[PDB]
């Protein structure tokens, strides 16, 4: 009922700053590096393509899990673990209704005992002090679609894909505001099925001139013009089902008039 | 916990029991609610993980502010500010001579203005109901119990198995759309006004279905003209009786025109044409609202 939008929108925006990472944080991780978080991500791509969550869910997952460790030194051995409670928790915060601990603790394998997914969601809550409401990209990409002349959800499916994409790096989306990857993403998409770009609408709303959103646009188009070699590839067979009209599948456009 | 004593239980809702208590360092009165920490089955539930991180953001008159939460080993407190009563009992209690229009036109004001808030920040209440409106007495009353809460950052999806209430719920629900929206909210404090004008719930269902045909007896039943979209609403049955829109002044004897204006358009069928929380609080019933307190 555009009485809210825009109050919301601000809301999310000055939020979105608050609950942001430590860039510099992988960096001082003693044991672990962006590597082994892709691996984390990409399989909670997956749990959540088991448990059929929303994508949401993943978004608020990570969002924790960057948080978290972006105050606890955390072992190879434990950070899998972290993982599963931040899972638990977006879930429980998320979802109608979430899966059940045990769940949980069978998709991995049984390697933690079910008590220690408990003893693990209570000390994230304990170190994001219950701070669970965080903005995504997801949630970016959302508002922004109410801007679209007109819809076309190709478009929506690739910018989410797009989106989910940058859940993975580190490397340089930490670098990122959700609001801006967000846009990059939707101007991305736009481009890529229409060839239209970045609307003044959204310029207006967002006071972001398509300008200031290229740095994190370079970044976004090679990981795309990569996806298909990347070392982690969850994301896409996700996006390859006809629920996605397999957007994923269709090619990234080589250059992008910049 | 240790600066706390325990006073006396005062209800539950939801995991957990509600004390009455004191803080024995600042004197402060205050509200526990002790939660059920089973830390081998579920962990935390979902509600007390939306209610608290929920409140934590909303700060405000009209919301019960949450003053801290003791996360212990396998207790979990979280402490409100505290209030005396609930609307439900207020009226139970006052029903007979009735709640004073003043009292009530200060009320639905006051929920207008918490409401108003939520909704700005992206925050649905979905659990409107007298139980759940707490009063003090100087004559405040506050949004409280944030259980089922949501955020809706992006949109809020239905559970077909809605644990949520009758009585309260928008017939958009009631005909299943895969999505709430802010008015949802307001169709249930609607509903609240009317009951508080009229001292017996606006539409007292005994089942879904019960329930739209009250509401259908009342609002009369939906046509396309009124609510583009009816027609293909997955709950929705071209079978439906067709009862006749009913003069307000029927159900509402008691409300002055400007108030039935109000209350119908809170009660609008289409989500998309009832009135808003912010634009409700510019409607003309507010005019000469003030701040009588209850007879507690
Ligand atoms: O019915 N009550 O919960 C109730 C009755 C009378 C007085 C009450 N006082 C307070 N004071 C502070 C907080 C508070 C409260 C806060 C959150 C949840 C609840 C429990 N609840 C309220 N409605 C349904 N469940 C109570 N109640 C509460």
């Amino acid at each position: 009922v555009p009485d809210y939008h825009e109050d919301i929108h601000t809301y999310l925006r000055e939020m979105e700053v608050k609950c942001k990472p430590k860039v510099g944080y992988m960096k001082k991780q003693p044991d672990i590096t962006n590597s082994m978080r892709a691996i984390l991500v990409d399989w909670l791509v997956e749990v959540g393509e088991e448990y059929k969550l929303q994508n949401e869910t993943l978004h608020l997952a990570v969002n924790y899990i960057d948080r978290f460790l972006s105050s606890m030194s955390v072992l190879r051995g434990k950070l899998q673990l972290v993982g599963t409670a931040a899972m638990l928790l977006a879930s429980k915060f998320e979802e109608i209704y979430p899966p059940e601990v045990a769940e949980f603790v069978y998709i991995t394998d049984d390697t933690y005992t079910k008590k220690q997914v408990l003893r693990m969601e209570h000390l994230v809550l304990k170190v994001l002090t219950f701070d669970l409401a965080a903005p995504t990209v997801n949630q970016f990409l959302t508002q922004y679609f109410l801007h679209q002349q007109p819809a076309n959800c190709k478009v929506e499916s690739l910018a989410m894909f797009l989106g989910e994409l940058s859940l993975i790096d580190a490397d340089p989306y930490l670098k990122y505001l959700p609001s801006v990857i967000a846009g990059a993403a939707f101007h991305l998409a736009l481009y890529t099925v229409t060839g239209q770009s970045w609307p003044e609408s959204l310029i207006r709303k967002t006071g972001y001139t398509l300008e200031s959103l290229k740095p994190c646009l370079m970044d976004l188009h090679q990981t795309y013009l990569k996806a298909p070699q990347h070392a982690q590839q969850s994301i896409r067979e996700k996006y390859k089902n006809s629920k996605y009209h397999g957007v994923s599948l269709l090619n990234p456009p080589e250059t992008l008039n910049l | 916990m240790e600066n706390f004593q325990k006073v006396e239980k005062i209800g539950e809702g939801t995991y957990g029991v509600v004390y009455k208590a004191r803080n024995k360092l600042t004197g402060e009165v205050v509200a526990l609610k002790k939660i059920r920490l089973d830390t081998e089955t579920e962990g935390v539930p979902s509600t007390a993980i939306r209610e608290i991180s929920l409140l934590k953001e909303l700060n405000h008159p009209n919301i019960v502010k949450l003053l801290d939460v003791i996360h212990t080993e396998n207790k979990l407190y979280l402490v409100f500010e505290f209030l005396h009563q609930d609307l439900k009992k207020f009226m139970d209690a006052s029903a007979l001579t009735g709640i004073p229009l003043p009292l009530i036109k200060s009320y639905l004001f006051q929920l207008l203005q918490g409401l108003a808030f939520c909704h700005s920040h992206r925050v649905l209440h979905r659990d409107l109901k007298p139980q759940n409106l707490l009063i003090n007495t100087e004559g405040a009353i506050k949004l409280a119990d944030f259980g089922l809460a949501r955020a809706f950052g992006v949109p809020v999806r239905t559970y077909t198995h809605e644990v949520v209430t009758l009585w309260y719920r928008a017939p958009e629900i009631l005909l299943g759309c895969k999505y709430y929206s802010t008015a949802v909210d307001i169709w249930s404090l609607g509903c609240i006004f009317a009951e508080m004008v009229t001292r017996r719930a606006l539409f007292p269902g005994d089942s879904e279905i019960d329930q739209l045909f009250r509401i259908f007896r009342t609002l009369g039943t939906p046509d396309e003209v009124v609510w583009p979209g009816v027609t293909s609403m997955p709950d929705y049955k071209p079978s439906f009786p067709k009862w006749a829109r009913q003069d307000f002044s029927k159900v509402v004897p008691p409300l002055d025109e400007d108030g039935r204006s109000l209350l119908s358009q809170m009660l609008h069928y289409d989500p998309n044409k009832r009135i808003s929380a912010k634009a409700a609080l510019a409607h003309p019933f507010f005019q000469d609202v003030t701040k009588p307190v209850p007879h507690l």
